[PDB]
């Protein structure tokens, strides 16, 4: 049956035309291709895999859309944030995050980026305390992580270390799927106490009874005053090795860097993407508080580095660093829509009709993409634009034998009259 | 003097500014009698330890960043945010560690102990170096860690009394006592 596809995308359309908001259309979009995702996935000819991944990307696609669009274009202006210099960091931070489209944006993009990542299984068999072989075998005089630091690693029994690379991997990929929660109970379960009080620094201060304007979410004090210094804490304690690959990765992100090379060389487009979005978050953040003198100068222990990068030019280096990835056309749209360079890229594959036509999703999603514009954003992509997309997916439904849902389409132009 | 939205605020001010004024104080007088006790120190945590008696979170941090004690540096950056997740955190890893817990060196469970915000109110308690320390040191602790938000300052350091005699002749001792007794002075 799966050759029935276009239907369920018209069928959409149909129902938007007939109950005369329109995000819903590509909230539909998305379930539409997360729905035949799982169809060519479930029992399948290896050749259905490939196209399967392009659905499931497809999907990802009018997911990152529907979050853009809603929040550039449901943009209704609400009351400004009149802070005092006596608030907290915590308060600032969320100044910085309403007041800057621009940067919320890429908060925005980031929780996408999550959304998508892949976390491993839980891990099984995991063991009833921490270090336990190498307290077992004698010999660890204090059970504390800075222990084997103070002197030789050669301290620790090996499936103590084994262990430890499967916890700091599996917190690892958890935050990265922004699963901080998830990774605060595994902390806690699995013996990992003081990790998990490293997970609770991610907070900036907050205090209901001073910052009054959040004495709504919370009804006590949190998050920790002195956070410049627990950042370049974290960064240098990143940078210190014999410790594990995985967890000076997590200090890494925490601190708003980069990875070390040995789990770096592991993440595609979408993860490394992260990373360094996280980086321009993080330090666009703190910038915002020297601006604001909500630093203390006690707490610039150590030099990070202090430049963002625009969006623009980290998908320029991110796209360098992963071309294959990069290349794939949905992707090239992913990065489109971020930038919002979108009709921008309409009109140019348009004009690739005058090797898109060798790909199947693409000449469709450019075509009902290009509708859903039009029809949030009314002038949004060149009336001719519409008519040479559409015609040319009209003329494959026409190839397909679908010529019942035709009329659908045709509901953009006076062109119509020619059919 | 700088204007406040409502006045529940002010007065939250007013208690951080006197807190403040009242603990850098403090440090002015148990400041040689500690630098002394860091000049004789022949290991690196306790003094960082010591760092944390004169109220520098950032000394102490910096000195675990040098002696090779990462972790431990993070956790220090906490002191003096009274994050209660981070408290209860310190207190679980304290009851672990005494419960069981082969060995933890001396003085990195007094930091954990300081983080717990409780350090003689405990179950493992500093209430011993009633013997090593200036009882305005300790009253310091109390005071700079201790649970400064849920309580004022009056009952925080009554709280402290509670738990240490004075010597019935040091006066700035009596002005603590009459500061704390509150309800009652007279």
């Amino acid at each position: 049956y799966q050759t029935e596809r276009f239907t369920k995308f018209s069928d959409t359309l149909k129902e938007f035309k007939i109950e005369q908001d329109p995000f819903n259309i590509i909230r539909e979009f998305r379930s539409a291709a997360g729905q035949l995702a799982l169809d060519l996935a479930n029992s399948g000819d290896e050749s259905n895999v490939i196209s399967s991944k392009d659905w499931e990307l497809e999907a990802r696609f009018w997911h990152l859309v529907e979050l853009l669009l809603v929040f550039r274009n449901a943009d209704l202006d609400l009351d400004e944030m009149e802070l005092h210099p006596y608030n907290s960091r915590g308060l600032f931070e969320k100044k910085l995050m309403q007041d800057n489209k621009q940067l919320y944006q890429i908060w925005i993009v980031m929780v996408w980026l999550k959304e998508n990542t892949y976390v491993m299984e839980r891990p099984k068999n995991v063991p009833t305390s921490k270090w336990l072989n190498s307290i077992t075998s004698g010999g660890l005089k204090s059970c504390d992580l800075d222990f084997p630091l103070r002197e030789n690693t050669n301290v620790l029994d090996v499936k103590d270390k084994e262990e430890d690379h499967i916890f700091f991997k599996y917190i690892y990929e958890l935050i990265l799927a922004g699963a901080i929660d998830e990774a605060l109970e595994e902390a806690k379960l699995s013996d990992n106490i003081s990790i998990c009080m490293i997970l609770c620094g991610i907070q900036e201060y907050l205090n209901p009874v001073i910052d009054t304007q959040i004495a709504n979410e919370f009804n006590t004090q949190q998050g920790i005053k002195k956070h410049s210094l627990w950042r370049r804490t974290v960064y240098s304690l990143s940078q210190q090795a014999g410790l594990d690959p995985y967890e000076r990765a997590i200090y890494s992100y925490l601190s708003g860097a980069i990875p070390n090379q040995e789990v770096l060389q592991y993440s595609d487009w979408e993860s490394d993407l992260h990373i360094h979005l996280n980086q321009i978050l993080q330090t666009e953040i703190e910038n915002y508080l020297l601006e604001n003198n909500q630093v203390g100068t006690d707490e610039l222990i150590l030099p990070l580095p202090s430049h963002a990068l625009t969006v623009q030019e980290v998908l320029n280096r991110v796209a360098s660093r992963h071309p294959s990835e990069s290349e794939h056309p949905i992707r090239v749209l992913m990065a489109s829509v971020i930038l919002d360079s979108l009709p921008s890229v309409i009109h140019s594959s348009v004009e690739m009709l005058l090797d898109i036509i060798d790909k199947p999703y693409l000449l469709r999603i450019v075509t009902h993409l290009a509708i859903c514009l039009d029809i949030i954003n009314p002038g949004s992509v060149e009336e001719v634009d519409k008519s040479k997309l559409i015609t040319t997916y009209i003329s494959l439904l026409k190839l397909q034998g679908l010529y019942e849902n035709i009329p659908i389409y045709a509901t953009f132009l006076n062109e119509s009259d020619c059919l | 003097p700088y204007k406040t939205d409502n006045d529940q605020v002010k007065m939250a001010l007013l208690k951080k500014e006197r807190h403040c004024r009242l603990t850098s104080w403090i440090v002015s007088q148990i400041g040689p009698e500690i630098e002394e006790k860091i000049r004789n120190s022949s290991n690196e945590i306790e003094q960082i330890f010591l760092y944390l008696l004169l109220n520098d979170v950032v000394r102490a941090s910096k000195l675990a960043i040098e002696s090779k004690n990462g972790h431990l540096s993070v956790l220090i950056s906490y002191l003096g945010s009274n994050d209660p997740r981070i408290r209860d955190l310190a207190e679980l890893q304290l009851q672990k560690w005494s419960t069981g817990g082969c060995s933890i060196d001396k003085n990195i469970s007094k930091i954990y102990k300081l983080l717990s915000g409780s350090p003689f109110e405990g179950l493992f308690s500093l209430k011993e170096l009633e013997s090593e320390f200036s009882w305005l040191c300790l009253l310091n602790l109390t005071l700079c860690y201790g649970q400064i938000d849920e309580y004022s300052l009056e009952s925080l350091v009554q709280s402290h009394l509670d738990k240490f005699s004075l010597p019935y002749d040091d006066p700035i001792g009596v002005i603590f006592q009459l500061y704390a007794a509150n309800e009652n002075t007279e």
